[PDB]
């Protein structure tokens, strides 16, 4: 349970770092440690294939992606530090008002089989599917062009 | 089907507007309905139960 | 295969005897809270113990002994 | 979906299927009307769902053992 | 497995034609007329109603004015996206058909770019993404929250009629329009303006998305005829054109009447062919009546629908409105009509490729009197 | 309560779409083959394929000889648009077989 | 308290349940395919629970080590039929399924 | 440490003892804890230590671009089916399969026409 | 051995004379087209199974068990002739 | 805790110091020269020299990079090798070579972090060599497994890829494919076949040169290390259950081969990876999923 | 000589593979703690460990 | 007294807290487009964990359908927008300084 709670709660500091940081390449590394917090959280609901598919996904391709780009067109970012206190906690003021008094449920525990989730997607679900191949055959010929 | 579907016309004319999603449900998964048992049938079986427990006939409701 | 179906068909017999076992247990536990709940709300007026949270169905308890979080 | 995630079906999918056969029963014109009519089925699902009933009621009885121990 | 068939058809038709095309590329054929053919062929498989047929007729016009296999192979993607846009049952549906149709959107304004109007075109791309991702962030949220309230996914909700706003470009949601039909080909916005239209419009009529307020179409009325009466630029004046008159489709579609939007639809389609594919400036000229509602074209009727519709739920200040901003817009029209005869005089390029623009102003001067019965 | 047990080999799975509808003709074969359907296809329609496949052929050589490639677009067009309709006549053949549609003359014809 | 023998016991003694019990299984069955509520399959529930534990007995004096070696060999093998095929032939043996 | 907070979690099984059981217990396949990920994250702990103690000790004394993409496509086409391989198929999702594994192969066969299989860009 | 294939190449341009014309079957080095089933066979087992890869494997092994050539520098010293300066 | 982290990672560090003895060592057999002998007198005492003296050279202070990450890359490293074995030997996951895959799908960061490190405008292209090879192969990698898991069948009959299922029996089927994941391991630890870094690197490229004393040890050692876990992965999926002397042997069949083979450049093995182990990989993932169940 | 760093690369992980099989088996109870586990039989397991509890609860 | 609600609670905070972080953060801390996009990729993974967590809520395999379906679809969004970008760079005029941070 302190372990349930220590990642649901570290998950917002992670994201928080992300946009407070002036580097695109730090910005990647604190987003990765998110991704892996992210699978951590899913773990604690029941998922194992599909903290699986978030960390192969985004950790190991996506993120290749990103620092490949960052690289590429690599700039001088470190121009001057604007993180005033006026600024930081405005943000964590507006991020308090968004996020306080939604509706809550009880924390869910939920077993999953990769069985049934292979035959739904191949039998009732198999629409599904195939317009996702469908995307990512989109995507393959418009980013290769 | 889950997420699409396209609607025809019925030259015949039996079959008639219900809804989609009622009817997919029962095709595809099925509706399971329960109904109560009546108390004086619960108490009659209980009580043969409970008679052949002091009998002895009946075993342990704990093996240990 | 002819190891799962085996498997399968022991399985399928155990289930009724681990459900029934299971349903008995919980009644007995909750005639206890029941008990408990009489007992606390004996001051309290116009509460009756035992009301029905579903007019119809049986509601299960959401939680379960057999998933347990990975972590 | 309500395919269940394990087997079977979802842990409230005969609940909604209760609402959706008195829907379908019903002979109003308008679906609003319909819905207004199988209400109280509606109530039983999102008690199902959510349980909130009997979470006020836990509420209660925990309050006035509180307010007995406290006496 | 019958019923799998059917949509099993068009993957497999697409497919093969795809790999016809890669094995009979050459210099020889960079116009791919044979495969345009193939595809228009293969779509019409996928035609089961009126709606379907119609988005057949707008997809095959717009295919036949691309040019080179690739470009045609993402129109009918887009076609494909658009057709289970129509059959969508509930989110995922939703989500799944309007993304696809996103990516098909950014690969064809990417590929018709030259190399000197990438630094325009690629900015109005990426800001075009970035906006669809704020809105399908939204609506993703708000359906998790939605999904996990009611147990269901059901696609008559506030969720999918705001998102529904961001497709159809109404009221603070027509900026992206703004900024990449602004940089991208003419054929391109002249398509995409049109066709994804017409899947929402069905969507909207057949899953009861309608909302009780008049605000939104209202501030896209106003807002488009006074934006498009103070735009300088040619193409921004057409472009909030579409605004202002989506906004009162819109207000009409929320009341039932799908009929007339299905058929405003179209007439606008017909009507903004002349003007996008400027070649002539006659054709433009019809083109821009029409438009504006004028009566000798078909483009009176497609507007005289939507105002008959307004006046049958008797809502007064949208009936006030929707004449003054109609004049307002009229100003724009005319100072279109202005530029081409009346300014200076006016040389354009003479490309000659007016596939059904010709049969386009056709339909338009001569489709009024068989259509009179609708109006 | 208690996990049901699942039989891994035999987990109940369908066909993504279902046609929701109570035959209203009489059902000669409630679950047709391919070649059942296909044997089950009238005259008229073969006619109609064999139609197609004609203009779909001249077609597909004028549009290719603009590319300098009209005879293998030709039988390219051919056997796409062959194969699309013959797969429309097939489906409407199996529904009058599942009874769904109009179905007469196939009971006459092969009682 | 309900309780059944533990899990390896069981499985060991599976296939006799079916043929001993052959009665309280099928109105179990019965029962809770027609009623939910627990308290309404109470009486059946008890006489499995009690048939159950009944056989498990008379099974530990007609056979006390056979059962035994089964049930320790399908435990040891993490309650698999297939490797614990020789104790199982020697078990049913020594008491005979079916009477 | 899960620890269950109810009495069904706990099979309604009554007293403290259980209790005092479930929360010093030690982390056993067999018994409760099973495919359980935290003996991983204890694992990671571990070797993040490690390598901190090595650290430490001596201080005191356009095709890359392109394969990146074509890389994370494909990666979730095969992520597509891994759920395929975990289930004992019938015909019919094999024929799903055949679908899917005909468009991805599509997209291979436009990848070596146009060259990019080619690394020579 | 000495003969090459028409698409092994170590230079772009050569790879590109090579794919799309048909003077490498004019040149005497190069290996022609199979013309025969068998051939064809023989051809796609030998690049697909890695075959000269293994014949140069077994040379090599017989490294690991050929006497080594060796001296110990310090136990052990070069032959060195009267003449060495 | 549990005590069987320590039965695990010591082995582990003893392993992998005499595998790189065992890899000189046959270079000598094949070259007719013999193995280290002035160090002591077994040899057995050769690579702690190595460990021991590269504790005592004097440190390096960090120069035009940041420290952050450059300290980050080796504590990657030696975080993936643990995880990677206290998973293949010490838990029960359904699923758990996936988890395996997954942790080799990071080995990509180690290198990456350390070219961010040079910040070189050559370095950027050499690094994305050497990730580009990675990720290729990794796709091989993960069809060969889609294949794995096919014949891979539980006593229950569910599917999984439990590591001591499918290390229960031994198929031979799946060695067209075995013969894929070899190639592909190969790739994956850069080998010589596909090492083109020793010609890059000669001069710096960018790779983990920069690093000095213990960083370096670290890095070399994870190297070893994970040819040792793609050794037992060999054994584990294709050739039964796990034997100490089989994934040594498989060890020394890498070094054998690399011995034998020279390396590939850059567009060759990349280009066999996509245009020839990929598509053989598809039609054996066809060839497994459609032998069938 | 290659076979002496080879057997002691072998022989080491021979015994760390013994030295963790005895540890699980001693401590796990049985051999099969590696493999594979369904909801079933994970389920099991849990009631198992809940009712050995309650018995010694029982017994004392 | 419920362990339950008041993860819920937490959870439903942090999920909340990191949605509205990736969608405002980039823009309100003017940014480059780079990490316009991975903020935007945050937010899609805060819903796609959201309807798992539905998922789990109410024992369904939609919303996991749904998740698998966000995965795809931000994943091939992701590589068209980075090709844009990469695009967009690279036709910079040597006259503009921050092309990529049109945020400013
Ligand atoms: C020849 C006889 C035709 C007469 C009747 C047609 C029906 C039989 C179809 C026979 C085919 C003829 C096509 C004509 C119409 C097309 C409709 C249709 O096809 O489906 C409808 C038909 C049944 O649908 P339905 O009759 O509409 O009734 C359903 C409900 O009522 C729900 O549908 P609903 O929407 O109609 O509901 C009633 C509706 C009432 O709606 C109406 O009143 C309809 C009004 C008529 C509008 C006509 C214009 C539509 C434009 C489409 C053009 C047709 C393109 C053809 C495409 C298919 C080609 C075959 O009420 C509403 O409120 C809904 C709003 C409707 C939209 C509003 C109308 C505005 C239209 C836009 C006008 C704007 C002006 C534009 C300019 C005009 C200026 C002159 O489906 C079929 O019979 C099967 C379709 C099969 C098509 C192809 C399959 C065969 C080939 C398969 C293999 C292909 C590959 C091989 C290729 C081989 C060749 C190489
Ligand atoms: C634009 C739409 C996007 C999404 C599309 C979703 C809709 C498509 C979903 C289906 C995808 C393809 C799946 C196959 C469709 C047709 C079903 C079928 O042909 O398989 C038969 C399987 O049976 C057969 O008919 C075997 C012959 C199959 C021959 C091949 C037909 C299907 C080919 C699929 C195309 C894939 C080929 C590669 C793609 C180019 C059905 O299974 P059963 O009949 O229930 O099992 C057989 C047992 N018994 C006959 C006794 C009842
Ligand atoms: C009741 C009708 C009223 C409702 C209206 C809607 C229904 C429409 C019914 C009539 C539709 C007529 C559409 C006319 C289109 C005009 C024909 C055309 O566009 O031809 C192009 C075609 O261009 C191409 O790209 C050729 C590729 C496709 C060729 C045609 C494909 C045919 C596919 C088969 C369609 C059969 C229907 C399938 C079964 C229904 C040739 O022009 P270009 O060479 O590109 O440039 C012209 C230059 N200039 C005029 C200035 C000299
Ligand atoms: C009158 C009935 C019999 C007609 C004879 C034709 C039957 C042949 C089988 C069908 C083949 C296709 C039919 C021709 C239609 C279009 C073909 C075409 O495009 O014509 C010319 C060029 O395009 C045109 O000139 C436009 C012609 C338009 C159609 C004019 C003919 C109208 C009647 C033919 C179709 C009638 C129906 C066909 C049978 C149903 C083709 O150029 P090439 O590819 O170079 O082939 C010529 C071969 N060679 C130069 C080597 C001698
Ligand atoms: C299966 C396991 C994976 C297989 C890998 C996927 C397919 C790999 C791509 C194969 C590419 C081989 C070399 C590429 C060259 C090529 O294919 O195109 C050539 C050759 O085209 C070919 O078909 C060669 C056969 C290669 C196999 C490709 C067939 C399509 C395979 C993909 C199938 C996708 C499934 C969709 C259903 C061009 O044809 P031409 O001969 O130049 O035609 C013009 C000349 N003429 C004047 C006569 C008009
Ligand atoms: C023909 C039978 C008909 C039935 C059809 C079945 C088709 C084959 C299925 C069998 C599956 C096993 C295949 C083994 C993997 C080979 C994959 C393709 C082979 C191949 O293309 O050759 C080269 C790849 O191997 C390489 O050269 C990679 C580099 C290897 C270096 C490391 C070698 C390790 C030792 C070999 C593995 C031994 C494992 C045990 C020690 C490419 O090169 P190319 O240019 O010639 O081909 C391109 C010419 N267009």
């Amino acid at each position: 349970m302190l372990l349930i709670y220590i990642m649901l709660s570290n998950i917002v500091v992670l994201a928080l770092s992300v946009v407070l940081t002036s580097s695109p390449f730090m910005a990647l590394m604190y987003s990765i440690l998110l991704y892996l917090n992210v699978q951590t959280i899913l773990w604690s609901l029941g998922y194992d294939f599909m903290a699986l598919i978030y960390a192969l996904v985004y950790v190991g391709a996506l993120a290749v992606l990103f620092l490949f780009v960052v690289m590429m067109v690599r700039i001088q970012v470190s121009t001057l530090s604007t993180k005033t206190i006026q600024s930081v906690l405005s943000w964590l003021a507006i991020i308090l008002i968004f996020s306080y008094g939604d509706v809550s449920f009880s924390f869910p525990c939920g077993a999953e089989s990769l069985l049934n989730f292979g035959t739904q997607l191949y039998s009732s679900c198999s629409d599904l599917t195939l317009l996702n191949s469908l995307a990512l055959t989109i995507a393959l010929f418009g980013s290769l062009v | 089907s889950s997420l699409f579907g396209r609607t025809e016309v019925d030259p015949t004319g039996k079959n008639t507007n219900r809804n989609h999603q009622y009817l997919y449900n029962l095709k595809v998964l099925g509706h399971k309905t329960y109904t109560r048992r009546d108390p004086n049938e619960l108490q009659k079986a209980q009580a043969e139960v409970d008679t052949l427990s002091a009998a002895g006939r009946l075993g342990p409701l704990s093996p240990f | 295969r002819l190891e799962a179906e085996e498997v399968y068909t022991a399985r399928s017999i155990l289930h009724p005897i681990l459900q029934a076992e299971w349903d008995l247990r919980y009644l007995e536990h909750q005639r206890k809270e029941r008990e408990d709940e009489a007992k606390i709300m004996k001051d309290v007026p116009g509460w009756k113990v035992g009301e029905a949270t579903s007019r119809r169905r049986w509601l299960p308890p959401v939680e379960s002994f057999d998933v347990r979080p990975l972590i | 979906s309500g395919f269940g995630l394990q087997s079977g079906t979802a842990r409230c999918y005969d609940w909604y299927m209760d609402y959706l056969k008195c829907m379908d029963e019903s002979k109003a014109p308008m679906i609003t009307l319909r819905k207004q009519e199988c209400s109280e089925w509606l109530e039983d699902y999102n008690e199902c769902l959510h349980r909130d009933k009997l979470k006020l009621r836990k509420l209660l009885i925990e309050r006035e053992k509180n307010k007995q121990e406290a006496a | 497995m019958w019923e799998n068939l059917w949509y099993l058809d068009i993957l497999i038709n697409v497919l093969i034609i795809t790999i016809f095309g890669l094995i009979s590329c050459s210099s020889s054929a960079t116009k791919s007329y044979d495969l345009k053919g193939c595809f228009i062929i293969s779509m019409v498989g996928g035609v089961y109603d009126i709606p379907s047929a119609i988005l057949w007729c707008l997809a095959s016009l717009s295919i036949l004015n691309f040019n080179g296999f690739f470009a045609s192979l993402f129109l009918v993607f887009t076609w494909i996206s658009n057709l289970f846009a129509m059959q969508s049952l509930n989110f995922l549906g939703i989500y799944l058909a309007f993304e696809m149709q996103s990516l098909c959107l950014l690969v064809l304004g990417k590929i018709t770019a030259n190399e000197n109007q990438r630094w325009f075109a690629y900015r109005g791309l990426l800001k075009y993404l970035v906006l669809s991702l704020i809105a399908g962030s939204i609506f993703i949220f708000h359906a998790s929250s939605s999904y996990l309230q009611s147990g269901v996914m059901i696609s008559d909700s506030l969720v999918t009629y705001v998102f529904l706003l961001f497709k159809l470009g109404v009221a603070p949601f027509h900026m992206y329009t703004l900024e990449l039909f602004s940089v991208v080909s003419r054929h391109v916005a002249f398509v995409f303006s049109t066709l994804p239209k017409l899947s929402v419009l069905y969507l909207i009529s057949n899953s009861n998305i309608g909302s009780e307020c008049v605000w939104w179409g209202l501030i896209s009325l106003w807002l488009g005829s006074i934006s498009q009466y103070q735009s300088v630029f040619v193409r921004s004046i057409l472009l909030y054109s579409s605004v202002a008159e989506i906004g009162l489709v819109l207000l009409v579609l929320q009341e039932g009447f799908s009929w007339e939007a299905f058929s405003w639809v179209s007439i606008y389609f017909l009507s903004l062919s002349g003007v996008w594919h400027a070649n002539s400036k006659f054709v433009s000229a019809i083109s821009v009546a029409s438009i504006a509602g004028l009566p000798p074209f078909l483009g009176f009727i497609g507007k005289a629908q939507i105002l008959k519709s307004l006046v049958s739920i008797n809502l007064g200040i949208l009936i006030f409105s929707s004449i003054l901003a109609a004049t307002i817009s009229f100003i724009g029209y005319l100072r279109l009509i202005r530029l081409m005869y009346l300014v200076s005089p006016v040389k354009w390029k003479n490309n000659k490729d007016s596939s059904f623009i010709n049969w386009s102003t056709w339909m338009l001067t001569v489709g009024t009197l068989p259509m009179v019965y609708s109006v | 309560t208690w996990p049901k047990p699942i039989n891994p080999y035999d987990v109940p799975s369908s066909p993504a779409y279902h046609r929701l509808q109570e035959p209203s003709y009489p059902v000669i074969d409630k679950d047709p083959d391919f070649w059942t359907a296909v044997s089950n296809v009238r005259k008229e329609e073969w006619g109609t394929t064999a139609a197609v496949a004609a203009g779909t052929f001249v077609m597909g050589y004028y549009l290719g000889a603009k590319g300098h490639t009209g005879k293998a677009s030709a039988y390219f067009t051919s056997f796409l648009a062959t194969k699309s309709i013959t797969l429309y006549h097939a489906y409407n053949s199996a529904d009058r077989l599942m009874g769904f549609k109009e179905n007469s003359r196939e009971v006459v014809k092969n009682v | 308290v309900a309780r059944v023998p533990y899990s390896h016991e069981l499985y060991a003694m599976a296939k006799h349940i079916v043929f001993r019990n052959e009665k309280e299984h099928n109105a179990i069955l019965e029962c809770k395919a027609q009623h939910d509520w627990p308290e309404d399959c109470k009486p059946e529930s008890e006489a499995i629970v009690r048939a159950t534990n009944k056989l498990f007995q008379d099974i530990m004096q007609k056979a006390p080590e056979e059962f035994k070696d089964y049930a320790k060999c399908l435990d040891w093998y993490g309650l698999k039929f297939s490797k614990c095929r020789e104790k199982q032939a020697a078990f049913e043996a020594a008491f005979p399924l079916s009477e | 440490l899960y620890n269950a907070m109810t009495p069904a979690q706990r099979y309604f099984v009554e007293g403290e003892h259980v209790v005092q059981a479930e929360a010093n217990r030690d982390i056993l396949f067999t018994q409760l804890d099973s495919n359980s990920y935290l003996p991983v994250l204890h694992y990671v702990l571990v070797g993040t230590a490690l390598g901190v103690v090595f650290l430490v000790l001596p201080l005191l004394i356009v095709s890359f671009y392109i394969v990146s993409i074509m890389y994370l496509l494909f990666d979730i086409e095969v992520v597509y089916l891994i759920p395929y391989v975990m289930t004992n198929a019938t015909e019919y999702m094999y024929w799903v399969m055949q679908t899917f594994v005909a468009i991805l192969v599509g997209g291979f066969f436009y990848e070596w026409r146009m060259g990019a299989l080619e690394w020579r860009e | 051995g000495t003969e090459r294939r028409p698409g092994q190449s170590g230079a772009w341009k050569q790879v590109d004379k090579q794919r799309y014309s048909s003077e490498w079957e004019q040149d005497p080095t190069f290996k022609q087209v199979p013309k025969n089933v068998s051939e064809v066979l023989d051809d796609s087992v030998s690049v697909l199974f890695l075959t000269d890869i293994v014949r140069g494997m077994m040379y090599s092994a017989s490294g690991f068990f050929d006497d080594k050539v060796t001296i110990l520098y310090p136990f052990e010293k070069g032959a060195v002739s009267p003449r060495f300066r | 805790m549990n005590l069987n982290i320590i039965m695990t990672v010591l082995p582990l560090l003893v392993s992998v110091a005499f595998l790189t003895l065992s890899e000189r060592a046959v270079m000598g057999s094949l070259q007719r020269r013999m193995g280290p002998a002035v160090s002591g007198a077994f040899g057995i005492l050769q690579p702690f020299w190595d460990g021991f003296k590269l504790a005592v050279k004097e440190p390096i202070l960090p120069a035009n990079a940041a420290a952050g990450i450059f300290y980050a890359a080796p504590l990657i490293c030696i975080c993936i090798c643990v995880a990677s074995w206290c998973t293949l030997l010490l838990t029960d996951l359904s699923i758990g070579g996936l988890f395996l895959l997954l942790l080799s799908s990071l080995a990509v960061y180690g290198v990456l972090l350390a070219g961010y490190s040079c910040n070189s405008k050559y370095a950027f292209l050499g690094c994305l060599r050497s990730v580009s090879l990675m990720i290729s192969y990794e796709l091989v990698i993960s069809v060969v497994i889609l294949c794995v898991i096919l014949e891979t069948r539980d006593g229950n009959g569910f599917p999984c890829l439990n590591l001591t299922e499918t290390a229960s029996q031994t198929k031979i089927i799946l060695i067209p494919a075995g013969l894929l994941f070899y190639i592909c391991s190969l790739a994956e630890s850069k080998r010589v076949p596909f090492d083109l870094p020793e010609a890059e690197a000669e001069l710096v490229a960018g790779y983990n040169v920069e690093y000095s004393s213990l960083g370096f040890a670290v890095f070399f050692v994870a190297e070893y290390g994970n040819t040792l876990l793609m050794a037992a992965l060999i054994n584990i999926y294709f050739l039964g259950k796990l034997n100490s002397a089989l994934i040594a042997a498989i060890f020394v069949s890498f070094i054998w081969v690399r011995g034998t083979l020279p390396r590939y450049r850059y567009d060759m093995f990349m280009q066999i990876g996509w245009k020839s182990l990929l598509p053989v990989a598809l039609a054996l993932y066809l060839a497994q999923a459609s032998l069938g169940y | 000589y290659a076979l002496p760093s080879y057997v002691i690369v072998s022989a080491a992980w021979a015994a760390g593979f013994w030295a963790i099989d005895t540890y699980q088996i001693y401590k796990e109870g049985k051999p099969s703690w590696n493999q594979n586990k369904d909801q079933f039989q994970r389920a099991l397991y849990r009631r198992d460990w809940y009712l050995r509890r309650e018995q010694e609860t029982i017994g004392m | 007294h419920n362990d339950a609600e008041f993860l819920g609670a937490v959870y439903n905070f942090s999920i909340r807290s990191v949605f509205i972080t990736g969608i405002l953060g980039a823009v309100y801390w003017r940014r480059n487009l780079i990490t316009m996009l991975l903020c935007s990729e945050i937010a899609f993974i805060a819903c796609s964990v959201n309807f798992l967590y539905a998922s789990a809520y109410l024992n369904d395999m939609a919303g996991m359908l749904f998740s698998i379906t966000i995965t795809t679809i931000s994943a091939c969004e992701t590589a068209l927008g980075l090709a844009l970008c990469v695009g967009y760079f690279q036709s910079r005029a040597a006259n503009e300084v921050e092309a990529l941070n049109l945020l400013k």
